[PDB]
């Protein structure tokens, strides 16, 4: 969490300048004054960071769970959904109930996090955007803190171009991501 | 029942001078702007907010549709 | 800044004032001296502008009023999906839907009303009804019970959460005024979210699910063999077999290739030549339209982002030289009173209700309704009468707005200002050309009456004499015959076949066939226009001289609603924009019964029959309309006479209840002169007897008994007189087409 | 049938008789207008002071029982 | 605040911790708009249903009576409905539910406590501890057994096995 | 049970109904056990 990397001074594009908005004020992490079209000026900044994190999370996990698929497949998966990869692969699932049951799950857990959503604007709800709670194994706990949600921005936003350019290259060659 | 032609340059290009066109009219004939900061323009486009983008950029593209369309219809596109 | 603002906890729910009746209003809180409080209470009940002076208050009680009647329609709505569901023969419907009348009402045997449990069809006996659901049900796509039982419980939950809607928004979060002045994005969101995506839904289910399942049905595979609507959604191969495009996907529709579509969302017209009604192909094109033009629709005005409208700037702009001010003043108006805003949506509703009536009969919109007569005739009545009530309605809001929230100050030389300082040339050339047309249209009547009379059948208004033809209306049947192909050069057949075309038949029945209009339509045509004239007639006077008049300068003050102003001046009568809304609501079951009275003749007469292997068509009752619809007594008997014999001969049969319930009506009309020839003082002296009569028992009531007040005298009469003639009317039609279709 | 129409006839003509000596005896006055027989047989009300008073005329009586002869009659 | 069970959601107002098996759970705010007692009382109520249906379920698949045909705990209920004892049951189900009426008016009055009928016929709840401990175990063993029962009869209608077969 | 809600039950209108259902009730249970009586059976 330096104020050189991040913070106020930084300014992706030097001709137009840091934008105005609340996001920008150099407390948000992940600001390298990054807003051409200023869409943090007409939403609410926690709403866009909570959906920022959202999308780093899961393209972060997606990408790692491409290439695990395409390096080692789990014992039992290669012959009941078959051997199609990545997206065909999503279809096999789907007819396997696989991802139905996968989706259940996940807006079940949605669900929660539309209550924590809504209670910012319902009851006023001070929670941090993207901020769950979830430190099992300590490490925001300590020096190395504000060094890891930078990290974690920085490689969710990686991890979503990363993600869409595999997908787009099996689409094309139909490989997977290991080619 | 009349032709609607598959994507193409000609389609692409209706589309995008369409959307021009309607941010240039809006610029023009937009009588209240919203309270907010403004795109990082300069000149004619130094108020140019977002909102403004966005009603510019749906208005080209009802715009472009319906040429786009009608061009197709009369054969001109097609 | 358009925002949300909410009152926390303004009311506490408790029964405490469920104890005390006329708590809402000052008067009435103290207590029942009298009978006429008990009328008070309900009279005042919804009277929320009476109550109290708080537009907040106010708004907040309509709000939730209109979610408990929502609640309720949920209720209704799913009562009868369940009784289809569990009551009815939906399914041998579904089966031979030409040949078993629709049910879904069992009776008990209790008295021998067991007899109203007729032979229907299917296995199945019941009362039938023509209401249309089995035909919306079936373009639905519902093919089950189960279904049926599905759409019972989404209505019963739907009325819940109205229900539970209404008392938090009452009781726990109530919105404020500042909230509720906000038209521009009330209108934004209406118009947009819900009625674009409404239509937009709508158009996904018909395409998805009433689209290939409608097709089978057509093509006539059983209801049980018809795959799943979901089956339908996620196999996009079996789709694709019906439908050939969707194996191109979406592509098109974001590519602007939308002609690849034209198998399922086509332009075609006419009528579905197995169902006999409007091509659901063509039902999903029309519902995506007009949801991408509400949601275009939906981005007019301003609500935070700088881009939009505000009505203000275009009313107060929209000015000319014989206007003085314009349309000043009216946002503000609008803005502050309920009332206006009601009298316009009632106006507007109503006049919606009467055009579809219209549109659903001349363009049958369901599968197998068209040759459903008891439907098509029920349907088109019932719409018939809701919109006059709706348009009365309109009238009497309009003068409760001009008696109540009228304000001179803010209405100075605007639109309300000018109307109301010329009202006197308005109601003379209204009551000019209305004796005009009364005569010109009925005087010809009886002209031809007397003439056929006389024996002199050369002289009469007649085909086969001198004649009166609706050119005009002939002309525009041919422009709309004839568009097919040269001004609607895309569209296969024209809108409807009355306009001109070939008969649709479905099971050996005319579904839709050309209506031809003579001298006797003529005629007919003009009377609408003399009634329509009168009662407009009767309800502007009312809401013109409802503040002032040349008899009464001080008439706002007496209110919207008062008995009179006294025997002087001559006598002042029923003077109140009430008292105008009650005539014109006699004169409004005028107009409509002459309305329904000349679709039942004329669609009996020269649409509706049996077509024979001749391909000729026998009508029901064969032409009766050209030669008898010019004479009161060719009405009197080739229509009334004739056609009640079925009502008349119902006893012993399914359809005994009409019997009855045509002798009820009858009596309920009857029994409504009493009160409206009649005046209180005599029933209030008879009273005096009676009470002395009681008296002499050493016992009579605390709350001394009242004769009903002069207002609730006539609003009784009126009620009593509306219902007992719209139930003859009633019991008349569904007896007759029941029996003869 | 003879019976039955014969009680309606009986009903008639005591619901007539009804009207015509309630108006007959109240003609002179009521509690509602005590002062009647100074207003006369036939004046047209007394206005809309004691909750109303349409039809509180003895002339008012008779054009009701005329609606009830002629209902009996009929 | 921020409930313990959901750290991210905050502590719903009216749960305090006061009643036994609260761990700030609710973000739905069901007990926001509804009292928290009369909810206590279905859930108590919903759980010892199904605690007994369970017990049921197991005791109907090892053992059935002697005079009654032997089949699976669902297949006895449409049994039962045509014989007649599902009627019984159901008419005395009603019976005592015409008393927990009245129950249900004195807590809205606050005369009683949510779920407390005091049957304790054997006496197990005497001491205080003991009794907050049995609490917190009846609140956790309904909510568990109603997660169950719902597995037992849906795991059931899946497989056509009773669970005890299944389990196998 | 609310003494105001008990009110509101003991209110005109709503003990007419209940009263007047209950004798329907009662009109149409002794119709349905003793149908068609024209007469008292002597
Ligand atoms: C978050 C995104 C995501 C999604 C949508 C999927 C989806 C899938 N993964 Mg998983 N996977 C993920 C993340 C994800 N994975 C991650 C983060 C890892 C690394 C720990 C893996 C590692 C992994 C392996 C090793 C395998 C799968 C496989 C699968 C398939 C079956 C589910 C399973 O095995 O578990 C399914 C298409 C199986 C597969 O590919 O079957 C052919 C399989 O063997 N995944
Ligand atoms: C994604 C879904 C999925 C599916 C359809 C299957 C299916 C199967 N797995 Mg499993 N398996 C899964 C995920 C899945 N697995 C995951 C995520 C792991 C990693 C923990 C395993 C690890 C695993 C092992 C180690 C084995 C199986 C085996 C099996 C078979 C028996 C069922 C079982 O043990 O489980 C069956 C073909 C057995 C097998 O090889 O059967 C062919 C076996 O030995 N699976
Ligand atoms: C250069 C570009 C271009 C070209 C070549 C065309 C060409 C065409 N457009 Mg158009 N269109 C364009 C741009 C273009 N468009 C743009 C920018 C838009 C967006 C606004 C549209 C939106 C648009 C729509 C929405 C439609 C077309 C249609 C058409 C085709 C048929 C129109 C016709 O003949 O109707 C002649 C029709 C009439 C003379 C009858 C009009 C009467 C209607 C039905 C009722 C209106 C009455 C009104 C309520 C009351 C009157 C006013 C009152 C105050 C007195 C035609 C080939 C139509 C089409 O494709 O039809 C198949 C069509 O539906 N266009
Ligand atoms: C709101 C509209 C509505 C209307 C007008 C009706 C009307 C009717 N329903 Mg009801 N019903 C409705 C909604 C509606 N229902 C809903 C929402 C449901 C779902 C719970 C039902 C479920 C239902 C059943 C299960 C039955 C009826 C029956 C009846 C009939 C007799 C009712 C009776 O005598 O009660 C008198 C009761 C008193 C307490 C008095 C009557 C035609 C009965 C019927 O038709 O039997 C042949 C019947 O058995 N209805
Ligand atoms: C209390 C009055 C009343 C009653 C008892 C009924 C009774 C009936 N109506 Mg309804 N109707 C009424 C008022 C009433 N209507 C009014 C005032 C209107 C004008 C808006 C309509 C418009 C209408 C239509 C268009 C249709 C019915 C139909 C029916 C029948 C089936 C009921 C049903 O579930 O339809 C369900 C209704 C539909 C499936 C069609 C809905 C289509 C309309 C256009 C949706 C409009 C919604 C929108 C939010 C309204 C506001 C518009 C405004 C802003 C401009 C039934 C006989 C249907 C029928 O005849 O079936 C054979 C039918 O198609 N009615
Ligand atoms: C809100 C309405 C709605 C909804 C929920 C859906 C939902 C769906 N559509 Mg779409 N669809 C809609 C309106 C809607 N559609 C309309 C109005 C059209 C006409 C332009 C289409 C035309 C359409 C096509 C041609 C296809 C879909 C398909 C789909 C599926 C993938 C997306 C999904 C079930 C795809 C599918 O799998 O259909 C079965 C598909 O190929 N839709
Ligand atoms: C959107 C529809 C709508 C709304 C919201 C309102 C709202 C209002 N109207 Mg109404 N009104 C409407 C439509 C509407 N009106 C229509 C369509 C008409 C034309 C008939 C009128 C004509 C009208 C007049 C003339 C007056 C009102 C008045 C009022 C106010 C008080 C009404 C009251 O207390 O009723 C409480 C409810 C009742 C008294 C019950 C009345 C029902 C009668 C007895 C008939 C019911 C018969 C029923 C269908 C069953 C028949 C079958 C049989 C076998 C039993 C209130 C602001 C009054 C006002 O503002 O005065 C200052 C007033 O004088 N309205
Ligand atoms: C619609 C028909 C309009 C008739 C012309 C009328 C016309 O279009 O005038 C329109 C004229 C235009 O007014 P301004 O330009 O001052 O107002 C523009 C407005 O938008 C601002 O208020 O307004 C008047 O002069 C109203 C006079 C009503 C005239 C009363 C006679 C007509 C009564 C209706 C009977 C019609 C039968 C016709 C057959
Ligand atoms: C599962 C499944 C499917 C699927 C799927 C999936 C999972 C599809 C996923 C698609 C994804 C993740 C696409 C991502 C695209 C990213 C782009 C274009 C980034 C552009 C960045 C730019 C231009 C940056 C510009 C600039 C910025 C801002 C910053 C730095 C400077 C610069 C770089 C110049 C299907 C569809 C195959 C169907 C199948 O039946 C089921
Ligand atoms: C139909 C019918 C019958 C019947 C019947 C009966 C009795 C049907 C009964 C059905 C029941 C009891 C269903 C229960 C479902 C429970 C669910 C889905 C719980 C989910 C809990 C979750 C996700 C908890 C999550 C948990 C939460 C929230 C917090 C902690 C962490 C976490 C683990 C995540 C018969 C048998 C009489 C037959 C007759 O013919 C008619
Ligand atoms: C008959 C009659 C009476 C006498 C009628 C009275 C007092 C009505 C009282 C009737 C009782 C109290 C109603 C209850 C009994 C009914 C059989 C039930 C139906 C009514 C409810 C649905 C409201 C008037 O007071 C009156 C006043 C002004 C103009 C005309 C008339 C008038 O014609
Ligand atoms: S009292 Fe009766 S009669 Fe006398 S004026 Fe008023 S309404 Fe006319």
């Amino acid at each position: 969490g330096a104020g050189k990397l991040q913070g106020e001074g930084v300014t992706a594009i030097p001709f137009a300048g840091r934008p105005k908005t609340p996001a920008f004020d150099g407390t948000w992490a992940g600001d390298t004054g990054f807003d051409p079209l200023t869409i943090s000026a007409w939403l609410d900044i926690r709403f866009l960071r909570e959906a920022e994190l959202k999308h780093c999370r899961v393209a972060m996990l997606a990408a790692a769970g491409a290439i695990a698929q395409d390096a080692f497949t789990f014992p039992g998966t290669v012959e009941t959904f078959g051997t199609g990869k990545m997206t065909a692969l999503h279809d096999a699932a789907v007819k396997t109930g696989t991802m139905g049951q996968m989706l259940v799950w996940i807006g079940f857990a949605e669900i929660f996090s539309t209550a924590a959503i809504l209670q910012w604007y319902t009851d006023g709800s001070t929670r941090k955007p993207g901020d769950f709670g979830f430190d099992p194994l300590g490490f925001s706990k300590g020096k190395d803190a504000a060094r890891l949600e930078l990290c974690e921005l920085k490689n969710g936003r990686l991890a979503m171009i990363a993600i869409g350019g595999m997908i787009h290259h099996y689409l094309i060659t139909g490989k997977g991501p290991l080619e | 029942v009349p032709q609607t032609a598959a994507w193409s340059a000609k389609t692409c290009s209706v589309m995008v001078i369409s959307n021009l066109l309607c941010i240039v009219a809006g610029r023009y004939v937009i009588q209240v702007k919203g309270s907010g900061p403004s795109l990082p323009l300069t000149g004619s486009f130094s108020n140019f907010g977002l909102p403004e983008l966005l009603a510019t950029t749906s208005l080209g593209h009802i715009v472009g549709s319906g040429a786009i369309l009608g061009l197709s219809y009369v054969g001109l596109l097609s | 800044k358009v925002s949300i603002t909410v009152d926390k906890d303004p009311v506490a729910t408790s029964f405490e004032k469920w104890a005390q009746p006329g708590h809402f209003s000052r008067t009435l809180a103290k207590g029942p001296k009298t009978t006429t409080w008990i009328w008070n209470l309900h009279a005042d009940a919804h009277d929320f502008d009476s109550h109290t002076s708080s537009l907040e208050d106010i708004s907040r009680k309509i709000f939730s009023a209109h979610f408990g009647q929502l609640s309720i329609i949920f209720l209704w709505l799913s009562g009868m999906y369940f009784h289809g569901a569990r009551f009815s023969n939906y399914s041998a419907w579904l089966s031979n839907p030409t040949a078993v009348k629709p049910s879904a009402q069992v009776v008990w045997p209790i008295v021998g009303q067991e007899v109203l449990n007729g032979d229907v069809g299917g296995g199945f006996q019941g009362v039938q009804i023509t209401s249309g659901f089995f035909q919306i049900w079936r373009a639905s796509g519902i093919t089950s019970e189960v279904e049926l039982y599905w759409c019972a419980l989404a209505g019963l939950l739907m009325s819940g959460l109205m229900i539970f809607a209404g008392w938090f928004h009452y009781h726990k979060a109530a919105p404020k005024l500042e909230w509720f002045q906000n038209a521009e994005s009330m209108l934004n969101h209406h118009l947009s979210g819900l009625l674009g995506l409404g239509c937009l839904s709508w158009a996904g289910h018909q395409i998805h699910v009433s689209l290939p399942i409608n097709k089978l049905l057509d093509a006539g595979v059983a209801p049980q063999e018809i795959p799943l609507p979901h089956e339908f959604l996620v196999n996009r191969d079996l789709m694709a077999q019906l439908y050939p495009s969707f194996s191109k996907g979406l592509v098109p529709f974001f590519t602007l290739n939308w002609s690849e579509y034209s198998d399922f969302l086509t332009f075609k017209g006419g009528l579905n030549p197995v169902t006999g009604g409007l091509w659901l192909s063509d039902t999903a094109h029309h519902h995506l339209a007009l949801a991408v033009l509400f949601i275009v629709a939906g981005h007019m005005y301003r609500t935070n982002w700088g881009i939009g409208h505000s009505m203000k700037e275009i009313l107060e702009a929209h000015k000319g030289p014989f206007t003085g001010e314009g349309h000043k003043g009216l946002y503000e108006v609008l803005i502050t009173s309920w009332h206006a805003q009601l009298s316009i949506n009632l106006a507007m509703l109503g006049s919606l209700s009467i055009i579809i009536a219209h549109h659903m009969y001349a363009m049958p919109p369901y599968p197998y309704i068209a040759t459903d007569y008891p439907t098509q005739l029920s349907l088109f009545t019932h719409h018939m009468w809701i919109g006059g009530f709706c348009v009365c309605g309109a009238a009497a809001h309009a003068g409760i707005f001009m008696v109540r929230d009228y304000n001179p100050a803010q209405n100075y030389n605007n639109l309300l200002d000018r109307v109301i300082r010329h009202r006197d040339a308005i109601i003379s050339h209204l009551n000019w050309i209305c004796i005009f047309l009364g005569f010109h249209s009925f005087g010809l009547y009886i002209h031809n009456d007397t003439m056929r009379a006389l024996g002199r059948t050369q002289d009469m208004f007649s085909d086969t004499a001198i004649q009166l033809k609706p050119v005009f209306a002939q002309w525009v049947q041919n422009i709309h015959t004839v568009a097919p192909g040269n001004t609607t050069p895309n569209a296969l057949a024209t809108a409807s076949y009355a306009f001109g075309g070939n008969v649709v038949s479905v099971g050996n029945k005319v579904a839709m066939m050309p209506i031809s209009l003579g001298t006797a339509d003529f005629m007919v045509h003009h009377i609408h226009a003399f009634t329509i004239h009168v009662t407009v007639l009767i309800l502007l006077k009312g809401v013109l001289f409802s503040r002032n008049s040349r008899l009464i300068p001080d008439k706002a003050n007496l209110g919207f609603r008062f008995p009179c102003d006294g025997p002087g001046r001559g006598g002042t009568c029923q003077s109140s924009a009430w008292d105008s809304v009650f005539l014109g609501l006699f004169w409004m079951y005028n107009c409509i019964s002459v309305v329904i009275f000349h679709f039942s003749w004329k669609m009996q007469s020269d649409v509706w029959g049996t077509v024979q292997a001749d391909n000729t068509v026998t009508h029901i009752t064969g032409g009766n309309f050209a030669q008898s619809a010019i004479t009161i007594n060719g009405w009197l008997r080739d229509f009334l006479w004739a056609q009640a014999s079925q009502v008349i001969q119902s006893y012993g049969s399914s359809l005994s209840a009409y019997g009855l319930i045509f002798l009820g009506a009858h009596f309920i009309w009857a029994f409504s002169l009493m009160f409206l020839f009649s005046g209180r003082g005599y029933w209030q002296e008879l009273i005096e007897s009676v009470v002395w009569a009681h008296n002499k028992l050493n016992f009579a009531p605390a709350i001394q008994p009242r004769a009903l007040s002069i207002t609730q005298g006539r609003a009784v009469g009126l009620a009593h007189y509306l219902l007992g003639g719209i139930g003859t009317t009633w019991a008349f039609f569904l007896a007759r087409i029941i029996s003869v279709g | 049938g003879d019976f039955l129409v014969h009680h309606a006839i009986a009903l008639g003509l005591h619901t007539t008789a009804l009207i015509l000596v309630k108006g007959a005896l109240d003609a002179r006055g009521s509690k509602l207008m005590p002062d009647k027989k100074d207003f006369g047989y036939s004046f047209p009300c007394d206005g809309p002071g004691r909750g109303g008073t349409c039809d509180i005329s003895a002339w008012d009586a008779f054009y009701l029982s005329m609606f009830w002869m002629l209902n009996t009659i009929g | 605040d921020f409930s313990a069970a959901v750290p991210f959601l905050k502590r719903p107002s009216n749960l305090d911790g006061t009643l036994a098996g609260d761990v700030g759970f609710d973000p739905l705010g069901f007990s926001d708009v509804f009292d928290l007692r009369v909810l206590r009382e279905a859930e108590l109520k919903h759980g010892r249903f199904a605690m007994l249906a369970v017990l049921g379920f197991l005791v109907q698949e090892v053992y059935t009576f002697p005079f009654f045909p032997k089949m699976a705990p669902v297949d006895a209920h449409d049994y039962f409905v045509t014989q007649g004892g599902g009627s019984q049951i159901i008419f005395w189900i009603s019976f005592v539910e015409i008393f927990g009426v009245v129950a249900l008016f004195e807590l809205i009055q606050g005369k009683r406590d949510a779920g407390d009928f005091a049957f304790d016929p054997l006496g197990l709840g005497k001491d205080e501890a003991t009794l907050a401990r049995y609490k917190v175990a009846e609140i956790k063993h309904a909510r568990l057994a109603m997660i169950a029962i719902g597995g037992f009869i849906h795991q059931f209608w899946v497989t056509k096995q009773t669970v005890l077969e299944q389990l196998g | 049970m609310d003494s105001n809600f008990l009110k509101y039950l003991s209110t005109a209108p709503v003990l007419l109904t209940v009263w007047l259902s209950f004798t329907a009730g009662l009109v149409i249970e002794a119709n349905r056990f003793f149908p068609d009586m024209l007469y008292f059976p002597m």
